[PDB]
């Protein structure tokens, strides 16, 4: 049961040396030759000590699968990001801990998310595999902007306020509506 | 205090690996007192950049170094103080365990690549939590701070600044080479991959005013000299004459002569990352040809070094300089831009000069790994 560096994302789950590690923050980064590198951002999960590491983008460890329950996008307080359950139970949770919804986050988010749980606390918010977002500006592929301001790769067929889909895996271009 | 290193060195290609190793495990010895045991699994390579060494043998002592094979299989001895997986190799799994069955475990390094990104240096000096308890950290080499800093020899930039102000010690060096510089000939050292913008140079070098003596140590690229000279064989201590261009087969020489042979030209064409820094100490003008990664990985890196080293230079010179650098790493069209450089050559040696007495004054990495270890005890 072990992953490799540079498959985890942002809000996934890492045990090293018996100690659960909680992933804020994954970068990855070319080095010499075919070398690469992944810079961690982590915080402990019991007694929230927060700390950077390193690894190298073939290096292995070992994830831990966590629960999980729906959870929707409401509003954007100030520090905190609220979210709510389908029993409208709320969930505020720090910025820090939304690195990977922050890439598309949206005001008035259609988006059914998934909160990650760590004996039943909150802990991370993940997005939905394949998220539908509009196309805010743009000119086989071309770079094209969303309603957040965020940069992406998209079809060349593609234009203003055309629908498509985004896989957030990748955060890549997925297709487009008709 | 007397600490043991282990030195791993893959060599995946080319002379790299081995030449930074070697120079940082002789650093270490000779200006720290330190043990190093450096492990290298291609002999014949450490063999070209040290006439000294034996290429046949298992274990050899070299300026203080104990410089070994790495064998495959592996031998199980036991660890060192420090343990150096250089370039982000990949150690043996029994010398890992090695680096566990001592009262104090190995600190773990992971030497990593030469880059002038910003993105290393948040990541120097970070740890590498392993799931065994092993204290492992990755040591980036840096142009900027934060990072580890460059490898430079103690006194290094005051023996080439005493070397360079004397007639007398540049031509009897020259000379140990069997090379004599002619009145007013312009001196260039070659030492690339195989590049397809070299042709267009050498004809804009033969057609110049000026006379350019251009010394090429053998290497990979003999074979385009030789093409575009049009022989069949170029020997060492061949000489060949074309209108303002003379071309000169060098030998590959031992690392400290390459210094010396930098020291010499007025404008040094380098490559990968040793000899690239090796040029800067230099204090004159460079060539840098970079490793051609995968998905123009390196371009990125061309550009972040060119936007770090032109800062200090006037506009049109660094424009010239970006310009001559793509086309020296991205197929010709470096005319107008060789031109330029050209006629700005005197200013530009002042600000390579004045970018290695900055950089001369960051502490070197050498000394950077031995405060890390200290501070870590
Ligand atoms: C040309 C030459 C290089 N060298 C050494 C300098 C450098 O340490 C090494 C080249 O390493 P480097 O500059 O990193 O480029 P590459 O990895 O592509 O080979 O070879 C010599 O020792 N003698 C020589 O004559």
């Amino acid at each position: 049961h072990m992953k490799t560096a540079q498959e985890f994302r942002a809000g996934q789950v890492a045990n090293i040396n018996g100690a659960p590690w909680v992933i804020q923050k994954a970068e990855f980064n070319k080095s010499g030759r075919n070398a690469a590198v992944v810079k961690m951002k982590l915080k402990n999960l019991l007694t929230g000590a927060g700390t950077e590491t390193v690894f190298k983008a073939d290096d292995k460890l070992e994830p831990i699968i966590l629960d999980r329950k729906e959870v929707t996008y409401s509003y954007f307080a100030d520090p905190l990001y609220v979210f709510m359950d389908s029993e409208f139970n709320q969930y505020e949770i720090e910025k820090d801990d939304l690195e990977g919804v922050l890439t598309f986050i949206e005001d008035g988010m259609t988006d059914i998310c998934e909160a990650v749980f760590y004996n039943d606390k909150v802990i991370s918010v993940e997005l939905p595999t394949t998220i539908v977002r509009q196309i805010a500006y743009t000119e086989v592929m071309k770079t094209a902007r969303l309603n957040n301001g965020a940069e992406l790769q998209v079809s060349a067929f593609c234009e203003i306020g055309d629908s498509i889909e985004i896989d957030t895996r990748t955060g890549e271009y997925k297709s487009r509506v008709k | 205090h007397m600490a043991s290193w282990d030195i791993f060195c893959s060599v995946v290609d080319n002379y790299g690996d081995i030449g930074v190793t070697w120079r940082l495990a002789r650093q270490l010895a000779a200006e720290h007192g330190q043990a190093v045991r450096l492990w290298v699994d291609e002999p014949q390579a450490f063999a070209r950049i040290c006439p000294r060494a034996d290429p046949v043998a298992h274990v050899q002592c070299l300026d203080g170094v104990e410089v070994r094979a790495w064998g495959r299989p592996w031998a199980p001895v036991a660890a060192a103080d420090v343990v150096i997986e250089a370039f982000a190799c990949e150690l043996p799994e029994a010398h890992r365990q090695a680096m566990r069955e001592r009262k104090r475990p190995s600190l773990w390094l992971n030497l990593e690549y030469l880059s002038a990104e910003e993105w290393i240096g948040s990541c120097h000096a970070l740890p590498s939590l392993q799931a065994c308890g092993l204290s492992k950290y990755f040591f980036f080499p840096g142009f900027r701070e934060p990072s580890g800093g460059l490898l430079r020899e103690a006194g290094l930039l005051e023996r080439r600044r005493r070397f360079q102000a004397s007639v007398s010690a540049q031509d009897e060096f020259l000379a140990s080479l069997g090379v004599r510089r002619k009145v007013g000939e312009r001196l260039i050292s070659l030492f690339a991959y195989e590049n397809p913008a070299l042709p267009g140079w050498l004809e804009q070098l033969r057609d110049a005013r000026q006379p350019s003596l251009l010394l090429v140590p053998e290497g990979r690229v003999l074979a385009d000299v030789a093409d575009w000279l049009r022989v069949a064989t170029l020997a060492v201590g061949d000489v060949h004459v074309r209108d303002a261009l003379r071309v000169q087969v060098l030998p590959f020489m031992a690392q400290d002569d390459y210094d010396r042979l930098l020291w010499c030209c007025d404008l040094n064409a380098v490559r990968g990352e040793d000899s690239f820094v090796r040029a800067q100490w230099a204090g004159r003008p460079l060539l840098w040809h970079i490793y051609r990664q995968e998905e123009e990985t390196h371009l990125a890196k061309l550009e972040a070094f060119l936007e770090l080293y032109c800062a200090g230079l006037p506009a049109d010179l660094a424009e010239n300089l970006r310009t001559f650098w793509l086309a020296w790493n991205a197929g010709g069209g470096l005319a107008g831009a060789w031109e330029g450089l050209e006629r700005q050559l005197p200013e530009w040696r002042r600000e390579a000069q004045r970018w290695a007495d900055e950089q001369g004054m960051r502490p070197d990495l050498a000394a950077r790994l031995v405060q890390f270890y200290a501070d870590w005890l």
